[PDB]
């Protein structure tokens, strides 16, 4: 089975700074793999966004403008991991954050996410 | 098995496909030559002229497309949607392109 | 939201590249009727339809290599093998097939 | 064991800068045959104004390869020159081609 | 901003290579046609004829050259002695293009 | 497997100087390879900035136009280590600095970075 491994959601005071993880395991990887991972909010009264993006061996990254300069993802790809550093937290980015990853076509989601309140 | 690197396998592809198109745009060109050369007097300049100019003026784009296509690189997510937009439209021109070409057919083998 | 699906991205070229290549068969196919109601009447009708012949030929399995790029899924890691080859030689074969396209050119004129 | 890849860059800006070389003797031989035929024929004007556009395109790249051969591919501060330079070069090249496609058709 | 894909650059290249090797063949094909078609009673006929013959073998052997240098990923160093290999091939076979090209100028002068 | 060792952070004041350093061990280098490390720097409320790069083996080196001529990156290839000297250090210097290795076009950056000025 595939499996994300998702930890560091928490209660922060607006302007903190948070750094999600996530440890995927259960498929082979290898560098010019086209793998990403990722990772999306959902909150009530708005449509689920996807938050950052990166390809881990290449280390191309996507950001959404909301949170673009303010959060940054890193891979860490000997442990398959991915991080999630977050600055500047605003209230609006109250919300539950999922891992995504995404293995040529097949697409993987969190377990359970993990919450971060402002 | 160890993969290959999509990246240069779309790359590859988008390299025959502006081969393909060259070849396509140096058979039109000279369609094109082959009718201005007999003019007007001919039964279907007119149309036949307009269809191979813009055969020509979309091959010419779809060249261009397929050099921004080659120059980004499709394992970059943040290029993901300038890709799939410049893919979309590349194969829409081409598209095009293949009608017009049989419009082109239509009329020349007459 | 989600990446580019590349087995639709390489599916999307495969068709392109097909759509191309029916567009210089059908000008080829074209100038091989124009030359064959000429016929031995031109200086260059052997060599002219040898080299269109040849072309046809030639973009008909390139044709044929196009349908098995879009048959095998680009997502399935096995498959590399065959898909990495046969793009290299479809590869090939286009460039084959534009030497002869640029020679058909220079002789028509 | 791996190789100098400014080495390997520069000597293959060295091949493309001979084939336009090549092809920028060529066109020039052409258009010296074209304009001994004069205003007589009757693509005269066009198949100058092709040639001539090829010429200029064709002394551009070859000028953008000179200073794709002087910078170096490993110098990190002119990787923004050299790709700048290198998708140019690749913009011409292609106008090169498409031009001297029409030289052909209407050769 | 990050550094130059070495292997996006050399691909970049063999392809810029190769549209200007594509382009000479057009030149050269062009040229060897309206040599031809001139026939043995010109001056030059059969040096020009075979000068332009062999550029034209050289030139596409060089494509298919151009062709599997971009097979091989200049990232890695597994490939690097046939990418080096292959590429001082094709750059020795289009010193020795220029030269033939040269050679036809001189006597196409005339 | 891939590792950058990352030293010398500080908190110094306006005037000052401080020395990174960044190990990186797994790879093999060469006299001649499309090596290259680096160092960039991220701060709240300003966007990710390249302070410096150098390749090991040639030498050459790039800096930001903020950084040119006060800072110096250099590289032992002995001990495949990268050494950046930043002299005159002043308070919009104040970030958090990560090193960076490209190497076979792929990227590994350092797992986390330091904040250098007070």
């Amino acid at each position: 089975e595939v499996q994300l491994v998702e930890s560091g959601g928490g209660l922060v005071q607006p302007g903190g700074s948070l750094r999600l993880s996530c440890a995927a395991s259960g498929f082979n990887v290898y560098s010019s793999s086209y793998y990403y991972v990722g990772w999306v909010r959902r909150a009530p009264g708005k449509g689920e966004e996807l938050v950052a993006r990166i390809s881990p061996s290449y280390g191309y990254t996507y950001y959404a403008d909301s949170v673009k300069g303010r959060f940054t993802i890193s891979a860490d790809t000997s442990k398959n991991t991915a991080y999630l550093q977050m600055n500047s937290l605003r209230a609006e980015d109250t919300a539950v954050y999922y891992c995504e990853v995404y293995i040529f076509g097949q697409y993987f989601e969190s377990g359970q996410g993990t919450l971060v309140t402002v | 098995n160890r993969p290959i690197n999509v990246n240069h396998y779309a790359n590859k592809q988008s390299a025959a496909e502006s081969m393909l198109d060259i070849a396509l745009l140096m058979a039109n060109a000279s369609q094109l030559k082959a009718v201005v050369e007999q003019g007007n007097d001919f039964a279907f300049f007119v149309p036949l002229v307009v269809l191979i100019s813009i055969s020509l003026v979309l091959q010419i784009g779809v060249g261009v497309l397929l050099i921004f296509l080659v120059k980004y690189d499709l394992n970059n997510p943040a290029k993901h949607a300038k890709l799939d937009f410049l893919n979309n439209l590349a194969t829409g021109l081409v598209f095009i392109i293949v009608v017009v070409n049989i419009f082109i057919t239509a009329f020349g083998v007459q």
